[PDB]
This record gives C-alpha cells, sequence and structure tokens, in this order.
RNA sequence: GACAAUGGUAGGAGAGCGUUCUAAGGGCGUUGAAGCAUGAUCGUAAGGACAUGUGGAGCGCUUAGAAGUGAGAAUGCCGGUG
RNA sequence: AAGCAGUAAAUGUGGAGCCGUAGCGAAAGCGAGUCUGAAUAGGGCGUUUAGUAUUUGGUCGUAGACCCGAAACCAGGUGAU
RNA sequence: AGGACGACAUUAGACGAAUCAUCUGGAAAGAUGAAUCAAAGAAGGUAAUAAUCCUGUAGUCGAAAAUGUUGUCUCUCUUGAGUGGAUCCUGAGUACGACGGAGCACGUGAAAUUCCGUCGGAAUCUGGGAGGACCAUCUCCUAAGGCUAAAUACUCUCUAGUGACCGAUAGUGAACCAGUACCGUGAGGGAAAGGUGAAAAGCACCCCGGAAGGGGAGUGAAAUAGAACCUGAAACCGUGUGCU
C-alpha cells in the first residue's frame, strides 16, 4: 500500500449495473415490456385479486420472560451467580439457569427460577440457590 | 368563542358546523347600556 | 525487536518496540478500506442541482394539448426543455461511513509495520524556538515526505510546518493516510513508547 | 424510513426460518364436514413466502 | 498438443472500452497544451496512437476513488441552415 | 447510538441500546424440549451450536423513485374597457 | 425597579522575511546554472508556469469617536429560622354528569387521560384528584391564578472561510443597467444577449468608391487577433477541377 498503488481486496467491489445506456449492454427497454414496467410501477405491495395474506387470527400477550443460562455454567471457577453479568450473559428480564450440557463444578447458583434438571445436576455437584 | 367542528351523522360522514353559543340583550354593569349577555353567566 | 534509537547525526542508544504493533506484518485489505474511508470523510457534499419543482419558472401548459401540430408539453421547465429542470442530479449528502473499531486498530498497526518493514527512524529530541534548522535537522538522513510523530502537542516542533514535505502530529493523532502518504516516519521516543502502549 | 410491518400478520408467528400459520375455516358453518373439523394444525407458506417475504419480517 | 462448443428477441450472467472530477506517484508543454482539420496507422469490439496543418496555454500517463458517464428516433426543447 | 473531545477528519471516548448463545404454546408456563393430549401414545415446531459489525453488487419497500404527456379537482386572487 | 468609575470585542488601519545570471522568446515566473528566506511554500496579480517582482500570507501593533458585552465599586430592596395543635383559610357556576361535538398514536369502542357549546351541578384536609371503564384497598399527587432563562427551530442580512458543486443551452429567471425587452385590461407570464490584445499600440499615408467595402503601406508575436474581433466543428452555399 503505497497510495499510488492501492489495491482493493480481491472479490470485494464490482461495478454497478447501468441500465438504459445502449443496447449491446443488454439493457435498453431497460427491463420489462409493455406492461406495468411503467415508472409508477406499483405491483401492489404483495397481492393478486384474492387476498391470501389473510385467513383468520389468533392472539394475546401479557408481561413476562426470563434470560437463559444453560448448565454450561461450567465455565466459571467456584461459588456465586448473577455476577456473571461480568463473564458471559447480557440483557436479563430475569435470570433462569436451564439444563443442557452436563455440569462439571461445585458452585452456588444464586438465580431467579432454576430449571428442574439443572437443579438436580447443580445439587448433585454441591450448591443450589433461589431468588 | 370557538366551537367550529364536524357534524357526523348516521353514516359517520362529516360536514363542518359551528356549535353556536346562547346570547341575549342585557342591562349591563360597567355602564347602564344594553349589551350582549352569555347565558351561562346569568 | 530492538530499534536503534539515535539523535541528530551520531548513533544513540536502542529500544525494543512491541512486535504486535510494529511487526504486525500488515493486513492489506483492511488498510485499503481504511484509506478509502478517511478520504470518504474528508469529502463535504455541497453539490446540489435544481429539479423541475425548483426552477424559477412556472407551470402553465405552454399550449393546449390537442390540435396544434406541436408535441404535447407540460411546463417550459420540464427536463427536455433548454432551461428546464434537472433530473437526478447531485444533492447534498453524507459521504463518510463507520468501520468496526478493531479494524481501525488493525489498520493502524498495519500502516506502522508497513513503515517498519521498510524504514522509520527514532529520536528523543526537541527545542525551544522556531527555525528552519529542522531542514538542517535532516542531517539525520531522512528522505522526501515524512511525518514527525511526537508525544503530545509540541508547538515549535510543529512550526517545522511550512517545510513542503514535512507534517507533524501527536500520536493519539496518527492517521492511516498521513502515515502512508509518508515514505518515512520518526516517532520520537516518548511517542514511540506510547503508540507501543496504545496497541 | 424503516419499512412498516404489515399488521395483518398478527396472523403468523416465526418458527426457525419458516412462519407458523393459522388455518382454514375455524368458526362459522360447522354444520358441514366432520373429519375436516379436526384440522386444528399449522401451516407455513412455501410458494407464498415468496410473496410475503419482507412484510412480516421485522417479525424476527 | 489433440478434442468438443460458439444463430438468437424479452431476459439472466461475465469481461471490458471511452468521458469529467479526485488522490498518490511519475511526466509533457510557448523549441507550441487542449481543441480543430487531414492521413494509405494499430487492436477481436467499444476504441488507442502517430505525422502534418491550424491553434496559442494548458494537458497526459500509471494505480485506486467517485460520478450531472456515453443519444438517432420521445409529432422531444433551444439554435443554425436547407 | 446520541453526547463529550478533535481542524466541518479516522478516532479517542460513550455499552443506553441491538443482534446472537433455546425452543415450544393464544396464554399462564415449562424448558433441550414443548404443544395438542386422559396417555409415561402418536403427531407439529424444535435440540445435534455460528454468529455479528462494516461494506461492493443484485432486488424490494418508503419516498414523484426511469423520463415526457391528460381531460380534470381544490384553494386563493384578477377581470363587465 | 432607572443611573456613575475600566477591561475586552465590533465599526478605518499599520508593520511584515528572502534572487540573481544565461538560453529560447513578443514577453520569462519555464530550462539550465549557481544562491537565499520560512511562526511567512495560503491565495491572487505581473507580457507564459514566481516562497524571495507586486498585493498579500505567519506573526506583531493599533480606536478621536459611536454602539456592544462584561469584571467592581457605587445604587436599591431586604428579619430569616422551629414547636404546638383548638376554630379559620387554602382559587363555586369551577371539578364533575348528561347531550352534540372536537382533541389524545387510540376511528365510541370496555374508552381512562383533555378541551368546546348546551342545559344540570359538588365537596371543604376524617377533604378533592390520579393510578386506561368501574368499586374496595394501597401508593402517588394537591386542579379550577400568573411569571420563568439554557439546551431547540430558522437565515432576507453582516463579516471570515469552505467544496472529488456549474463553467455561458450549465450555474440564479437574471455572469451583460432582469423581473428588463416583450406579452396581457388585470392578477400575471418573461427572454435572449459573456471572451480584441500584454498593452488601443483600434490601421498615419496613398489608392477605387457618394458611402459601404476593399487592395497597398503600417501597429502587433499574431489582424489567415481589424472590432460582427480567441478557438472557429457540422448542416448549408460557392469557385477550381483528376476520373467519370
Ligand atoms: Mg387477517
Ligand atoms: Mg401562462
Ligand atoms: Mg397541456
Ligand atoms: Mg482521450
Ligand atoms: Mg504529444
Ligand atoms: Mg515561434
Ligand atoms: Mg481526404
Ligand atoms: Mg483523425
Ligand atoms: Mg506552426
Ligand atoms: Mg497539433
Ligand atoms: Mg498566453
Ligand atoms: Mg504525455
Ligand atoms: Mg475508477
Ligand atoms: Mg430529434
Ligand atoms: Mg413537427
Ligand atoms: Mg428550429
Ligand atoms: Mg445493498
Ligand atoms: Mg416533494
Ligand atoms: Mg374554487
Ligand atoms: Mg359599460
Ligand atoms: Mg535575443
Ligand atoms: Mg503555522
Ligand atoms: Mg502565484
Ligand atoms: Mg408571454
Ligand atoms: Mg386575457
Ligand atoms: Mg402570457
Ligand atoms: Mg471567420
Ligand atoms: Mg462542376
Ligand atoms: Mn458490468
Ligand atoms: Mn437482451
Ligand atoms: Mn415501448
Ligand atoms: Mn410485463
Ligand atoms: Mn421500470
Ligand atoms: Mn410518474
Ligand atoms: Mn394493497
Ligand atoms: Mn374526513
Ligand atoms: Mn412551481
Ligand atoms: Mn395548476
Ligand atoms: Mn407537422
Ligand atoms: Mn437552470
Ligand atoms: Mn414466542
Ligand atoms: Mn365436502
Ligand atoms: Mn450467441
Ligand atoms: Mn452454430
Ligand atoms: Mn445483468
Ligand atoms: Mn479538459
Ligand atoms: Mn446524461
Ligand atoms: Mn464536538
Ligand atoms: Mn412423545
Ligand atoms: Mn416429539
Ligand atoms: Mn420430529
Ligand atoms: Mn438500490
Ligand atoms: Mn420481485
Ligand atoms: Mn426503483
Ligand atoms: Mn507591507
Ligand atoms: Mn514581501
Ligand atoms: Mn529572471
Ligand atoms: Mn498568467
Ligand atoms: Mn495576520
Ligand atoms: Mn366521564
Ligand atoms: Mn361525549
Ligand atoms: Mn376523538
Ligand atoms: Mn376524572
Ligand atoms: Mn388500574
Ligand atoms: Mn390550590
Ligand atoms: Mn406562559
Ligand atoms: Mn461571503
Ligand atoms: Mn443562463
Ligand atoms: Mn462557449
Ligand atoms: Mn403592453
Ligand atoms: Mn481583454
Ligand atoms: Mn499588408
Ligand atoms: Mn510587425
Ligand atoms: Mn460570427
Ligand atoms: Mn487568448
Ligand atoms: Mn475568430
Amino acid at each position: 500500500m503505497k497510495l499510488h498503488e492501492l489495491k482493493p481486496a480481491e472479490g470485494s467491489r464490482k461495478e454497478r449495473n447501468r441500465v438504459g445506456r445502449g443496447v449491446a449492454t443488454g439493457n435498453g427497454k431497460t427491463s420489462g415490456r409493455g406492461h406495468k414496467g411503467q415508472k409508477a410501477r406499483s405491483g401492489g405491495g404483495v397481492r393478486p385479486g384474492f387476498e391470501g395474506g389473510q385467513l383468520p387470527l389468533f392472539r394475546r400477550l401479557p408481561k413476562r420472560g426470563f434470560t437463559n443460562i444453560n448448565r454450561k455454567e461450567y465455565a466459571i471457577v467456584n461459588l456465586d451467580q448473577l455476577n456473571k453479568f461480568e463473564d458471559g450473559t447480557e440483557v436479563t428480564p430475569a435470570l433462569l439457569v436451564e439444563s443442557g450440557v452436563v455440569k462439571n463444578e461445585k458452585s452456588g447458583i444464586k438465580i431467579l427460577g432454576n430449571g428442574s434438571l439443572d437443579k438436580k445436576l447443580t445439587v448433585k455437584a454441591h450448591k443450589f440457590s433461589a431468588s | 368563542s370557538t366551537g367550529n367542528r364536524r357534524s357526523h351523522a348516521l353514516n359517520s360522514t362529516k360536514r363542518r358546523w359551528n356549535a353556536n353559543l346562547q346570547k341575549v340583550r342585557i342591562l349591563v354593569d360597567g355602564k347602564p347600556k344594553k349589551v350582549w349577555v352569555s347565558a351561562r353567566a346569568l | 525487536n530492538y530499534d536503534v534509537l539515535k539523535l541528530d547525526g551520531t548513533k544513540s542508544g536502542s529500544i525494543e518496540l512491541s512486535d504486535a504493533v510494529f511487526g504486525i506484518e500488515p493486513n492489506n485489505s483492511v488498510l485499503f478500506e481504511a484509506i478509502n474511508l478517511q478520504r470518504a470523510s474528508l469529502r463535504q457534499g455541497t453539490h446540489a442541482v435544481k429539479n423541475r419543482s425548483a426552477v424559477s419558472g412556472g407551470g402553465r401548459k405552454p399550449w393546449k394539448q390537442k390540435g396544434t401540430g406541436r408535441a404535447r408539453q407540460g411546463t417550459i421547465r420540464a427536463p427536455q426543455w433548454r432551461g428546464g429542470g434537472i433530473v437526478f442530479g447531485p444533492t447534498p449528502r453524507s459521504y463518510a461511513y463507520k468501520m468496526p473499531k478493531k479494524m481501525r486498530r488493525l489498520a493502524l498497526r498495519s500502516a506502522l509495520s508497513f513503515k517498519a518493514q521498510e524504514n522509520g527512524l527514532t529520536v528523543v529530541d526537541a527545542f525551544n524556538f522556531e527555525a528552519p534548522k529542522t531542514k538542517e535537522f535532516k542531517n539525520v538522513l531522512s528522505t522526501l515526505e515524512q511525518p514527525k510523530k511526537v508525544l503530545v502537542v509540541t508547538e515549535n516542533e510543529d512550526v517545522n510546518v511550512e517545510l513542503s514535505a514535512r507534517n507533524i502530529p501527536g500520536v493519539q493523532v496518527t492517521t492511516a493516510q498521513g502515515l502512508n502518504v509518508l515514505d518515512i516516519t520518526n516517532a520520537d521516543s516518548l511517542v514511540i513508547t506510547e503508540a507501543a502502549a496504545k496497541k | 424510513p424503516k419499512m412498516k410491518t404489515h399488521r395483518g400478520a398478527a396472523k403468523r408467528v416465526k418458527r426457525t426460518a419458516s412462519g407458523q400459520l393459522k388455518r382454514s375455516r375455524a368458526f362459522t358453518s360447522h354444520l358441514f364436514a366432520n373429519k375436516s373439523t379436526k384440522q386444528k394444525r399449522q401451516l407455513r407458506k412455501a410458494r407464498l413466502v415468496s410473496k410475503s417475504d419482507m412484510k412480516r419480517v421485522k417479525q424476527l
């Protein structure tokens, strides 16, 4: 890189298509023919003449939702929990420790809502916690 | 004072109206001379 | 990787500069995208042109639509007319774009190590006046274009300014470009140690 | 402008890639077809996700 | 070195030519730039040079960037002249 | 990110925020599973880890959204020489 | 709730570094030689392309006056705290309801939160309101009086700058005495049109011609730069003609 010998990374960057500049180019109708390849061009947005983006409806929603840490809690050293917001977890509406993997440590699982299998494995090692 | 608004009717189509206030002749207080009078006051 | 620090002619001591800043062995594609970025940013976008809505003309139909023998027309300011509105010209806009941070740091090391794999001299020094002795201070060999890198702002040293090819910033400064329009560099000593410290 | 999400897709919910969908003829005229009636079950799109693609798509 | 394939409209995909601006490098120019004209020149194409005349002051080249980037047709708009 | 700093800068700060590491159900909720289900049946979605930021190109949406063209509508004026 | 003593800024300005020779030339700032300044190698000009020829530039200095903004003295106006709980006081046609509207992202809807007109119309700190119909509880407030800088929005104007913005069919409609010729009764609509040369040195004089215009002779590097003036493409118009 010597500023008069700049060379952009291989396979990045490719010349934009320019429609409507000639015929040999392969684009002078530009594209379409006769139809609504007119300028306004509205297809409609997503439709035919028979609306199938609608059949019936099913819905509701209340407040809830937690944040999952799997029994791959076997990363950290010993004792403690919730602190690991400084190690490996980010946004938490509330922090639940699920099962999955297989525990390899003895440590306090101070958290809100413990998944059952995970509780059996964490307790099979040593520590447990709640709230 | 004010009162301009729509007048929706049955089909809920709108046409502008006025919401007119009541008024009447009055003996007045500031100087014994006939004056318009707002009804809600008297 | 000891760099052989020296001062204004004769050799002086030596210093071992960190090899994962000065010996990155440059990654070129990042350095390219950084250079193009910084140029992207130096551009202000003050070009603009007047479309038909904008032109200081009207919009009567120039003539009745049928039975004239002329083409139909809309305004005298529609785009085919001489004096008419411009279709899709330039308008004012942002030009510059963001790049991930680590890429910027990778870029910086790459530029510096490129400067190391060829040549980039070191010297602990500086003075309290204002003279074209700096040109005479290229008795330190040193080539055509270059920057004088320095620890913090050093007005005076900086007033080696109007000497054509020379440029002279901090080290918390240090552009990707200035660094490699450069041909030769000279992080002084304190500074060399700080760029070494700010990986 | 961020594209507006279609709100008439309060009618599907994202699976993993594919969208799970409502069905058929629930409610009215149940006086007809009986094995039919046990068609409480899901859907997707296939041919149609081509059409509806980016509208229910800030539904991620 | 053999051996295959290579008509083609809507249309997909690929490689490129030329224009203006910018960056860096490297050059040309009153011992004549650009432009204009003329030529029996070169490349598979777009297109590139050269020599002469005119001109009298600016312009190429490499590599990368970015575009008001390419006209023969719109009863297209303006000018000139049939 | 805004903001602060810096010469209308490639550039340091700022971790609010956002996407991702878990899914399934209208939901309560449960969780490598869950939903339907009396079922420890069957079946649906899902687990067997690769994402994320920037960006050249393609295409879509929002904008007049390739360009030129109505007859007409509305609003405010100007006209009985 | 109005006025007396100086700092800085605005409205003229001043200082401001360092080049000479030859070649080519109409003219050098170019070329080639040796030089020099630089807190000044920004820019524009000078007969071609100038850091040192000029205007300037870095930097420094500067205000009789008139606003302008502030530092500080004068000038006014000023009694600030706490306990106690007995009876007063805390904004009356208001809050609120009904009806017809209107506004809240929210289309009357389960429709709270808020305004309008029209009739109805309260309570009184054992009070009143809110917490998305509504009621109990709990929590949070105190409506029906008023004032309140800064961060924010905008640019007809001023000064100082900037551009991978136009370069005369472009860029303002308008680079030219443009809202002008011109058009309309009027509201209104609205153009085209920049370039001699370094310097006017803008052709003394003779010639044909009433003049126009021209050929000499001259100015100039160039007038095959002569004013309808740089370059001067194409259509189009002519004279000459080698082959036909
Ligand atoms: Mg629906
Ligand atoms: Mg008209
Ligand atoms: Mg018309
Ligand atoms: Mg060319
Ligand atoms: Mg040449
Ligand atoms: Mg000559
Ligand atoms: Mg010929
Ligand atoms: Mg030719
Ligand atoms: Mg000649
Ligand atoms: Mg020539
Ligand atoms: Mg000249
Ligand atoms: Mg050349
Ligand atoms: Mg390019
Ligand atoms: Mg034509
Ligand atoms: Mg015609
Ligand atoms: Mg014509
Ligand atoms: Mg894209
Ligand atoms: Mg618009
Ligand atoms: Mg009307
Ligand atoms: Mg009459
Ligand atoms: Mg001579
Ligand atoms: Mg300076
Ligand atoms: Mg100059
Ligand atoms: Mg007219
Ligand atoms: Mg008329
Ligand atoms: Mg008219
Ligand atoms: Mg001529
Ligand atoms: Mg003939
Ligand atoms: Mn291409
Ligand atoms: Mn084709
Ligand atoms: Mn067609
Ligand atoms: Mn079609
Ligand atoms: Mn189209
Ligand atoms: Mn259209
Ligand atoms: Mn539709
Ligand atoms: Mn309406
Ligand atoms: Mn208009
Ligand atoms: Mn109109
Ligand atoms: Mn005709
Ligand atoms: Mn225009
Ligand atoms: Mn879900
Ligand atoms: Mn049937
Ligand atoms: Mn073919
Ligand atoms: Mn064939
Ligand atoms: Mn294509
Ligand atoms: Mn050019
Ligand atoms: Mn074009
Ligand atoms: Mn700032
Ligand atoms: Mn099962
Ligand atoms: Mn299963
Ligand atoms: Mn399965
Ligand atoms: Mn696009
Ligand atoms: Mn499509
Ligand atoms: Mn489009
Ligand atoms: Mn001076
Ligand atoms: Mn001087
Ligand atoms: Mn000289
Ligand atoms: Mn000049
Ligand atoms: Mn100054
Ligand atoms: Mn109510
Ligand atoms: Mn009501
Ligand atoms: Mn409403
Ligand atoms: Mn209320
Ligand atoms: Mn509530
Ligand atoms: Mn009160
Ligand atoms: Mn107020
Ligand atoms: Mn200005
Ligand atoms: Mn113009
Ligand atoms: Mn021109
Ligand atoms: Mn007139
Ligand atoms: Mn002149
Ligand atoms: Mn003569
Ligand atoms: Mn002469
Ligand atoms: Mn002419
Ligand atoms: Mn000239
Ligand atoms: Mn001419």
